[PDB]
């Protein structure tokens, strides 16, 4: 007798959500040889080790351990899901056609220093409802928010990073459509935003040219991490500074001037 | 092509003080100043560090830094020590206090004026300023601190001349401070923008040289120093002296940074060996070359099988032929491909300086910008994060007039670079 | 323990009236008692703490020390009884960079301080009955610089008369209060 | 012999380059012999006006002559000469410590300079 | 350059400081009378006695002291004793009458009868000095006067000398050996100066150093003079760092910021080794690990303090003669290896070292013998949490009854004092738990 | 009649002559060597 | 390296090792003070000693011995002897009151409360020693401390050092005379643990020195230092190969694997031969066939057991001084020509031999004469089987009607020790006549 593992891969118990979001998961609440045959035709026997590297020999076939700068890292609890399980969002669903954010309370005058962090914090999640309600909250926070989400920016800027720093190719997506919808808000938003590209280029740079006569059919989604980093990176340099294009081509060597 | 250099801290007047050891030795120069060389060719270009008096002394173009006055007197209590001009002696009443904060912001502003002042001096006094070299430690507070005050000032005042480091970067396992990753941190930063070329240096693998490869018993900082003063020295002797292949360092600099933030390189040194063994081993090109790409000859802490080189340069001193040392790198390029990275070919520059190092045949500096160095610089990661995650030994940053995000900026700078580091290391054609 | 219950407008941690009001209570008692008695003054059963040492003899909730509280309200409201004698309390609250803060006001208590960890206030009782109000968010942004996010315990010591304890979200009105919350 | 130092008093003539007010100068210096190690260091008295900021002092270790070899109590020698680091010495003085010492094990000390 | 003051509290301190003093003189070269002699012994760097001793220009060193004693009987027979030409005329502070083992006496009403002269000295003390790195002060909190007079030296010199730093190298009353019995009212009442108004404060409890002397001296009757030199011999060892030159040369501010990780956590625990007499010294090969490790034996304990008990937050180690510094590292790597050991989970690194080339001195006719390496630990520990609650306890026991409080409420002080002081106690303990709980 | 650490200092006494020669001069370069007057 | 630590256990365990290091000194050339004066032809930094002496850094050089004894009489008279400052003050440990003859009381009431102590400076020997290469333990099992604090510290070291090789010389009953009459009790009792934790055992009786002493020796009354000297000369003849260079270089490990055929085999005969005066020793040409002669003689034997009613299974001898292979080898022929010592049938080739070069010393208080050569025997032999038959027919004739078992079972023995323990002995002497026994 045996036991027989399914593979759940690309399946709806595919447990990669689970293990890459520890604070997930819960529920709704809460022989002989030769000794005379000396002969010319037989070679050493190949060492094919890691100590083998830098040898007289040589390495051989061995390989240095790849570095992951692609691994899909773990994402790192969020402030977002605490504040919602508390209650101090006044977020909620409206079902319908398209699921859409209800707010409670009036929401031209809740006080942005201390509501969209939370919610660029909330763009890491993994499982309805808490990334549909941060990602959706932050799309309409940033559309019609007004002048004061420019003040904000650099309690903003950590989000953004550590979303970015996730490594998973769908959050890189919501960021940077996020970070667009951000950087179409106002007029000095993108100035502000080229002295924090230190911190928010890097996983850009990482994720420039990584692509999921054949039509890519599905693109109304909007899921080309590699596409999207290049319409953000044209995006923020059309509407940054002067000194834009320099800031960005010194995190991304290989980018190449739109205004210009 | 001038080059003016400045010791800030205990490690870094210690090291600066046995590298002027060594330099005045290659250059055939007394404690008391004077030139007593052989030859010709030590006098030709002995500007580049040394600078004449009216008397004919050659007084160092070295600036000494350092809050603690005690060492500050020992350094020169040394029969060496009398070579550096008085004025050049810049201390504090206070000292640093081990802390990063207190060394750049407080007592750091209070007496880096009057080191920008001299620095400034010799800057003018220098015919073609090459560029500035610095010796420190990471973990310390004034040579970490006030160094990276002082590398960012020179950075702004002279742009284009060439930036050169040394840090000493602490480690856990020769852990004699408990806020060495708070000061490695809120210098890295520093050094990643304001530092031309940041060669790094390590007590572990100095200790496994003067072990493993050295055998003597029990050598301490002197010996110590002395690998960091040979490496110093075989830095700028292509410089110094006329070589096959002439070298300077932004002759290095372009041919081994790929990136400008990835300017942070791993070194070594041969020959080494032992006093027992020196008769027995037989000096040559591939013997240079082992040594060279031996991991456990590497003087910092990143075992280089768990990455890829970047880049590397090899400074070879003495009457060699040049198809053997490039021969050289042909086969480690070729028989090591696997740890050498594609779409760089031939990472390995070469070049050749005839006058050698002072009592050896023939001897060689190695420049590696490999990849592995991200190991060391998440090991000092995750021990910040440690530290920062319940904020200990943080009030004592803070009350000296730090910000509490800074130490998250430089969180940002360490975690980018390792990133960097990394998409490096596995970028594929 | 409160994290995955309901917490708007009014959360009582203690009240004198339940059958057996210390379930969520340590009554850690050294040379002093822990008894609910009768008050002349409101003709009611109402907690009383003794204890010739403040320190040593109190109540603490919860009373597993693992265990926490999750309150997110951040007003406490405690109704107890001046008894001429010193009082003290305390309450640990988490701040927003995750560290536990811990504000204590006492009566004995000459002028407030902050230390790293620790708040302390002094006290000024009016004879009788008293309504003590403790804005928790507001006194740890003017202690500490730091954000309220929610309170983990409360303790409070020994030699006091106490009625009910409980937060509230703001800052409710003597008329607004509910009539099971008056006195 | 933890404690046991011997004194050797010496002076230093130095030619001065372009100083209006001397040519010549002397510094007067004390050498210190660990019995204990074989250690020698060199100090400088600070004078209240003698220009510099700080003397020029060795700290005590193993102290060669030019030629390599450690120098000895041998090598001290009243009204002698004794090099090292390329820096000569004249002895001139010791103390009486060092006087009585020298008496005993039968080297005859020449009389002050 | 780099001077220290040393303040000597009570008449424990005095003893503390006439030892310490001793051991001074004999390290620095200075006979009795004040003066080097014409043969010098030492053959110790010119700088050396800056940081503890005045140089006049008749040639005689003045100690850097404060003596500072309510009753006449310790200060008197110091001015007669050995050091009447050593000691300053003045800098050597008597009271007329006792504070009577009683802390709201020499905290209210003779604790401010003297306190204005007492600063009067230590103005002039601090302006000869141009590089003052801080104060060492020597007390007992156990007793009337070094708890109260103490306690409010602490505050008139925190709050007029601005951040220097505080060094207390205070006794703490012992586990189970108390001569007093309103010992530890005196120690919870100064623990509002030792909490506030200190920068460091050192463990030196009397029952660690009598086991010591018991166990490695091997000498069945030691004394008030043997533990006064053993204090004399760590202080010694701990100021050797700036007082000589070394590998890794330390001032107080460098292990200040090593050994602290929170103002209230300040309270670090001491440990000497190898320390042993004549008749074993020169039969053991005497190595940086045996002595480390030694070191870290709860028999190198200066404070009835077991490390078991709780987690070590930062440690400090200050090795003195031929030591090396891989030789420290093996000896840190091995330490670490050990597992009945830990270290706190934040702190990673933990550990500060210092190296001087000075071997430490031997006091003819003391116990101490000739070693040629040693080491001094200065250890930040959860594990101090023990003795302050069973001190609390004890003071709980006796406060209950109200027990000895009328004396301390007729000497000034508010009978609500020793609630205020069971209350900055009680929150001191688990504070100390706070900062030694897991992440 | 009549190992602290001031024994492990060591510093060089003099300058050393080079090794590259048995006579110890400094050496010569590489030009200097091969491009002589023609014999 | 190749230290190897010395165990003195029970009062013929220190006269043994008082005479064993004063033979080493004499070897070594350390006075009594523990230090070699001037050495010109020996060589300077030649260090043979390592393995019996620790340098100092003052030159000094202490044995890696620990005289262990519950009585303090013999520890004291060693104290005050000559080798006061060569001896270590600590590893002489000495305990309040003597183990009584009992084999109970030396192994659970005594015998614990400094087994500890005892392995505590066993672990300070064993650390400073890098290449230790095993314990040669010195004892008595006829005496109380020999046999119980003998077999407590053997068991602890066993699961303390894991394989660790273990010498015991030790000292068993005689057939005759006996010192006591608990003896055989004692005997039985220890010889149970020493089979379990005994690696190899060497039979060191008395009547046999004296027999050998008295024909050989030439001396009509001798004593306990005679037969002290005497086992230290064997010791040195045994462990002189580790020390010196010769031909055939063994360790203590070594014969381990080649003496002992059964783990419960190791019970070994010990025999040393020229043991002559010097009224005959230029009388006789002592000629390596002459001297292999002597040792083989079971009347040169140094137990009281007889090679010839058993067969010798291994045996492993030991030349000394300038001895040749060539005639080791004609000896080893000449031996093996002979009809009266016979070898098993399973074991053909029984010989082991190790030549050292350096000749055996005279040590001035002994009655041994110089020789350029000698020769000692370490046998494993069947023979063994009739000295514990002898010795386990008195202890049956002692426990038949329990005579003498109060006393053991007082200090806290089981009553079944006794018997479980003869058992063990039954099976030891039935295992020595199936083996003995032919295929
Ligand atoms: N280590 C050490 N401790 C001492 C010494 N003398 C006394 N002590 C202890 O320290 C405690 C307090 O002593 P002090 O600081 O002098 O206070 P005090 O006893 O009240 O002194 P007075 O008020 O002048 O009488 C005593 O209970 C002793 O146990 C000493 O010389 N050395
Ligand atoms: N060779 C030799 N054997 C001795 C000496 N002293 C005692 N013995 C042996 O010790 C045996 C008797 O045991 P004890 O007299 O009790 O001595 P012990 O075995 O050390 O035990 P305790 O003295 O009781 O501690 C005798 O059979 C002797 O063989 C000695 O000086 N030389
Ligand atoms: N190689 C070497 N490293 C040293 C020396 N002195 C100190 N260090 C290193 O420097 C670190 C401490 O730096 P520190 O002296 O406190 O810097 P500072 O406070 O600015 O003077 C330690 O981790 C040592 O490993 C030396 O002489 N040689
Ligand atoms: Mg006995």
């Amino acid at each position: 007798s045996y036991e027989i593992k399914p593979i759940v891969k690309g399946t709806k118990r595919d447990p990669s959500l689970l293990k890459y979001n520890k604070a997930a998961g819960a529920g709704p609440f809460g022989t002989h040889g030769y000794g005379g045959a000396c002969s010319s035709l037989r070679k050493g026997r190949p060492r094919d080790a890691p100590d083998a590297a830098f040898s007289e020999k040589g390495c051989g076939k061995s390989a240095p351990p790849k570095a992951g700068a692609f691994k899909k890292r773990v994402i790192p609890p969020t402030e977002f899901r605490r504040a919602y399980n508390r209650g101090d969002l006044p977020i909620a669903i409206c079902h319908g056609s398209r699921p859409t954010v209800d707010w409670k309370v009036e929401v031209e005058k809740l006080d942005y220093h201390h509501y969209l962090p939370i919610f660029f914090d909330g763009i890491r999640e993994t499982e309805e409802p808490y990334m549909f309600l941060a990602r959706q909250g932050c799309l309409d926070l940033l559309e019609r928010g007004g002048s004061k989400i420019l003040p904000t920016i650099p309690q903003l800027i950590i989000p953004i990073k550590t979303a970015l720093n996730t490594r998973h190719p769908d959050i890189i997506s919501a960021t940077l459509r996020i970070l667009q919808h951000l950087i179409v808000s106002d007029d000095l938003i993108g100035e502000a935003l080229v002295p924090y590209y230190r911190q928010i280029l890097p996983v850009l740079n990482l994720f420039k040219n990584v692509h999921k006569d054949a039509m890519d059919y599905g693109q109304r989604n909007r899921d080309d991490v590699g596409d999207l980093v290049n319409e953000t990176l044209q995006l923020l340099e059309q509407h940054g500074g002067d000194d834009a294009y320099i800031n960005i081509k010194y995190m991304v060597p290989s980018y190449e001037s739109c205004i210009y | 092509r001038e080059i003016v250099s400045c010791q800030a801290g205990q490690c870094g007047n210690q090291i600066g003080s046995k590298f002027w050891e060594v330099i005045s030795d290659e250059h055939g120069v007394d404690p008391t100043g004077t030139y007593q060389g052989d030859s010709d060719l030590q006098l030709e270009r002995i500007n580049v560090y040394f600078d004449e008096s009216s008397g004919g002394r050659y007084v160092p173009r070295a600036v000494l830094m350092d809050l603690e006055p005690g060492t500050m007197d020992s350094v020169r209590a040394g029969p060496y020590g009398q070579l550096f001009r008085p004025d050049n002696f810049i201390f504090g009443q206070s000292g640093a206090g081990n802390n990063w904060a207190k060394g750049h912001y407080t007592e750091g502003a209070e007496l880096i004026d009057s080191v920008l002042d001299v620095c400034r001096k010799e800057a003018e006094s220098c015919d073609c300023l090459q560029g500035f070299q610095l010796s420190h430690s990471l973990g310390g507070g004034t040579g970490s601190g006030m160094g990276t005050l002082l590398i960012s000032k020179l950075r702004e005042e002279y742009p284009d001349r060439i930036m050169m480091t040394f840090s000493v970067i602490p480690s856990p396992r020769v852990s004699d401070t408990v806020v060495e990753p708070y000061n490695t941190t809120l210098s890295v930063h520093q050094l990643v923008e304001n530092s031309d070329e940041s060669m790094c240096i390590d007590n572990e693998a100095l200790y496994d040289i003067c072990f493993r490869t050295l055998k003597l018993t029990t050598p301490t900082f002197g010996d110590l120093n002395h690998l960091v003063a040979a490496v110093m020295s075989g830095v700028t002797c292509c410089l110094r002296f006329p070589g096959q292949l002439n070298s300077d360092l932004r002759k290095l600099a372009v041919n081994l940074v790929p990136f400008p933030r990835l300017h942070f390189f791993m070194m070594g040194f041969a020959p080494l060996t032992s006093r027992g063994s020196q008769q027995y081993r037989g000096l040559s090109v591939a013997e240079l070359t082992q040594q060279m790409f031996d991991a456990k000859n590497m003087m910092q802490a990143a075992d280089p099988r768990h990455g890829r080189y970047l880049t590397a340069s090899a400074l070879f001193r003495g009457r060699m032929s040049t198809k053997e040392v490039d021969e050289q790198m042909l086969n480690v390029q070729n028989k090591n491909s696997s740890y050498f990275i594609e779409w760089i070919p031939n990472n390995i520059k070469s070049s050749i300086c005839d006058i050698p190092p002072k009592g050896l045949k023939m001897s060689v500096t190695f420049i590696g910008n490999n990849t592995c160095i991200q190991e060391m610089f998440r090991r000092v990661g995750e021990q910040f994060t440690g530290m920062f995650r319940r904020k200990a030994f943080l009030h004592w940053y803070t009350g000296e007039g730090m910000d509490e995000m800074e130490f998250t900026e430089a969180e940002s700078n360490m975690n980018d670079l390792v990133s960097e580091y990394q998409q490096y290391q596995d970028a594929t054609v | 323990m409160f994290h995955n219950s309901y917490q708007a407008g009014f959360l009582s941690i203690l009240y004198s009236i339940g059958s057996k009001p210390l379930q969520i209570w340590d009554s850690q008692v050294r040379n002093g008692h822990v008894k609910r008695v009768t008050d002349e003054d409101i003709q009611s059963s109402v907690l009383e703490i003794m204890g010739s040492n403040v320190s040593t003899c109190y109540i603490v909730c919860p009373a597993n020390p693992k265990q926490t509280l999750g309150i997110k309200l951040p007003f406490l409201v405690m109704i107890i009884k001046n008894m001429k004698k010193y009082f003290s309390f305390e309450v640990t609250i988490l701040d927003d960079k995750n560290m536990r803060r811990r504000f204590r006001a006492s009566n004995y208590q000459s002028t407030t301080k902050v230390k790293p960890f620790i708040c302390t206030m002094p006290m000024r009782l009016d004879e009788g009955w008293n309504q003590i109000q403790f804005n928790l968010s507001d006194f740890t942004r003017r202690a500490y610089g730091t954000n309220y996010v929610e309170t983990l315990r409360v303790q409070v010591h020994a030699n006091c008369r106490i009625r009910r304890l409980y937060f509230s979200d703001r800052l409710y009105a003597e008329e607004e209060l509910p009539p099971e919350f008056k006195l | 012999l933890t404690g046991r130092v011997l004194r050797y008093y010496g002076y230093c003539i130095e030619p001065v380059s372009d100083s209006a007010v001397e040519t010549e100068r002397v510094r007067k210096v004390t050498l210190h012999f660990y019995l204990e190690d074989g250690t020698m260091s060199v100090t400088e008295a600070k004078q209240d006006n003698s220009g510099f900021a700080f003397p020029a002092n060795l700290k005590r270790h193993i102290v060669p002559n030019p030629d390599g070899t450690p120098i000895t109590a041998a090598h001290l020698k009243v009204g002698q000469s004794v090099s090292f680091y390329g820096r000569t010495y004249e002895l001139y003085d010791v103390d009486p410590f060092t006087r009585a010492l020298l008496k005993e094990a039968g080297e005859e000390v020449p009389p002050p300079l | 350059m780099r001077e220290a003051i040393c303040i000597h509290i009570g008449q424990a301190g005095c003893q503390v400081g006439n030892a310490c003093w001793e051991l001074f003189c004999l390290e620095h070269g200075i006979q009795p009378d004040g003066s080097m002699p014409s043969d010098k012994c030492i053959g110790v760097e010119d700088d050396a006695f800056n940081t503890f001793f005045s140089e006049t220009g008749a040639g005689k060193h003045v100690p850097r002291c404060l003596f500072l004693d309510l009753e006449p009987t310790v200060v008197d027979e110091v001015r007669t004793g050995t050091y009447r030409q050593l000691f300053n005329p003045e800098q050597l502070v008597s009271g007329k009458e006792d504070a009577a083992n009683n802390y709201a006496r020499g905290h209210y009403t003779i604790g401010k009868e003297i306190v204005d002269l007492a600063l009067d000295r230590i103005r002039k003390l601090a302006d000869n000095c141009t590089g003052l790195q801080g104060f060492m002060v020597f007390h007992a909190v156990g007793g009337g006067t070094g708890s109260g007079l103490g306690a409010l030296l602490l505050e008139r010199l925190s709050v007029d000398y601005g951040k220097k730093s505080k060094l207390g190298y205070t006794v703490y009353p012992s586990p189970q050996v108390s001569t007093a019995v309103v010992e530890p009212y005196n120690c919870v009442l100064s623990t509002h100066s030792l909490l506030e108004h200190t920068d460091v404060a050192t463990m030196l409890d009397n029952e660690a150093i009598y086991d010591l002397t018991r166990r490695s001296l091997d000498i069945e009757r030691p004394s008030y003079t043997n533990v006064n030199r053993l204090i004399g011999q760590v202080v010694s060892s701990l100021t050797a760092s700036l007082r000589f030159d070394g590998a890794l040369n330390v001032d107080l501010t460098e292990f200040q910021t090593n050994l602290v990780p929170y103002p209230r956590i300040h309270f670090v625990l001491t440990s000497y080794a190898p320390v042993v007499s004549a008749e074993k010294a020169y039969h053991e090969q005497l190595s940086v690990a045996d002595i480390t490790n030694s070191v870290f034996e709860p028999a190198g304990m200066l404070t009835k303090c077991d490390p078991r008990h709780g987690k070590y937050m930062s440690c400090c180690l200050m090795y003195r003669g031929d030591v090396v510094p891989k030789d420290v590292n093996a000896a840190i790597a091995t330490i670490k290896t050990k597992r009945t050991i830990q270290f706190v989970d934040w702190c990673p690194t933990g550990f500060k070292c210092g190296i001087n080339y000075q071997p430490p001195t031997v006091v003819p006719g003391g116990d101490l013998a000739k070693v040629q390496r040693a080491v001094c630990m200065i250890a930040n520990s959860t594990a101090i949490a023990e003795v302050f609650a069973r001190i609390d306890h004890k003071f709980d026991l006796m406060y209950s009854k109200r027990a000895f409080v009328h004396w301390y409420v007729g000497e000034g002080m508010e009978e609500g004092e020793f609630s205020e002081a069971r209350e900055d106690l009680a929150a001191l303990e688990k504070d100390y738990e706070e900062v030694g709980a897991e992440s | 009649a009549a190992s602290t650490a001031y024994q492990h200092h060591w510093y060089r006494p003099a300058v050393s002559s080079h090794i590259v020669l048995a006579d110890g001069s400094h050496p010569h370069t590489v030009y200097q060597d091969d491009y002589q007057a023609p014999r």
